[PDB]
């Protein structure tokens, strides 16, 4: 379901791998870091 | 290089090629290679 965006354009990076989501009885901590 | 149908020179495509290793050593199995005069980095300095 592509209900997030409407219009598309020139993509720069694509990545497919094992999913980040895996397995209220589970904690999932995430830290995002954009340096250099 | 080894495709089937090519595009015309007024409708020339532009495919963005990225996120790999770039092996330029697969350019030797074709017809005897009439044009490789480069205008930038030398052909011996393409693999580094």
């Amino acid at each position: 379901e592509f209900r997030v965006y409407s219009s598309a354009n020139n993509c720069t990076f694509e990545y497919v791998s094992q999913p980040f989501l895996m397995d209220f009885k589970n904690l999932r901590e995430f830290v995002f870091k954009n340096i250099d | 290089f080894n495709a089937t149908r090519f595009a015309s020179v007024y409708a020339w495509n532009r495919k963005r090629i990225s996120n790999c290793v770039a092996d330029y050593s697969v350019l030797y199995n074709l017809a005897p290679f009439f044009t490789f005069k480069c205008y930038g980095v030398s052909p011996t300095k393409l693999n580094d």
